């Protein structure tokens, strides 16, 4: 199982970024797909998750209306729009997965938000 | 006449001993392919 | 999770056993008959090979 995203984006303040997952080895819809946020000088944050076939989704209560979480079955994909950008989303998002439980075994390789 | 008849001779000769042949051929490759 | 179709069976008991070892280890045998499905694929029907499952699926617990 692999985890495909799309290059970094640079995105200007107040405007939204969409970045991808593509699930490269498994039907998207099969899985929950997880995002995680990994800004420097802290650690990593568990964003929510999302499972693409069914539209359900369990965002953090931190990152409630910031993230908003999509699929699209045409090409396997599970997706997240940042809204109202801003400095302090200048961090690596990963979209992780656990399969046989809630830890993280499969990830991606990590889209940099430069903003 | 007589002459164009045997064209109706061969006609089947032909198959008597190609017809048979076409089957041949076919059941070789039949087993050949679905074996695997 | 492709059962379609089950029963205990109950001839004279409950084919049931149950074998609590002294720590508490609990052993579990039940004779149960199933009509699990299988989907077939009959591409090349009189010579093909099948491949039959059984999946033995949780249902009011999660993985934690
Ligand atoms: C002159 C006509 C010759 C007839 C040839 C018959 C061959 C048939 C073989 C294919 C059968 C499917
Ligand atoms: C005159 C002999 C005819 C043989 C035809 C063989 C056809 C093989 C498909
Ligand atoms: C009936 C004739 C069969 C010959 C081909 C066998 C190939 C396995
Ligand atoms: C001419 C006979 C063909 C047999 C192979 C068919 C494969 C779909
Ligand atoms: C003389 C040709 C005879 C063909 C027999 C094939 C079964």
């Amino acid at each position: 199982v692999q985890l495909q995203q799309s290059g970094a984006e640079l995105m200007k303040p107040g405007a939204a970024v969409k970045i991808s997952c593509k699930a490269t080895g498994h039907t998207i819809s099969r899985y929950w797909i997880d995002w995680l946020k990994q800004r420097p000088g802290h650690g990593l944050e568990w964003i929510g998750e999302i499972l693409p076939g069914s539209g359900s989704t369990n965002y953090n209560e931190k990152f409630k209306g910031k993230a908003t979480f999509t699929a699209e079955k045409s090409s396997n994909t599970a997706y997240m729009q940042l809204s109202s950008l801003t400095s302090e989303d200048s961090a690596v998002y990963y979209c992780a997965m656990g399969v046989r439980g809630n830890y993280f075994d499969y990830w991606g390789q990590g889209t940099t938000l430069t903003v | 006449r007589k002459l164009f008849i045997q064209r109706a001779k061969k006609i089947d000769k032909i198959s008597r001993i190609g017809f048979p042949m076409a089957f041949l051929i076919f059941n070789m490759f039949y087993w050949i392919i679905y074996k695997i | 999770a492709n059962e379609k179709g089950a029963h205990f069976h109950e001839i004279t008991t409950d084919n049931k056993l149950l074998r609590i070892s002294r720590n508490g280890n609990v052993l579990y045998s039940i004779r149960i008959t199933l009509t699990l499905a299988c989907p077939m694929d009959l591409k090349n029907f009189p010579m093909d090979v099948q491949t039959c499952i059984m999946q033995l699926e949780s249902f009011g617990y999660t993985m934690n």
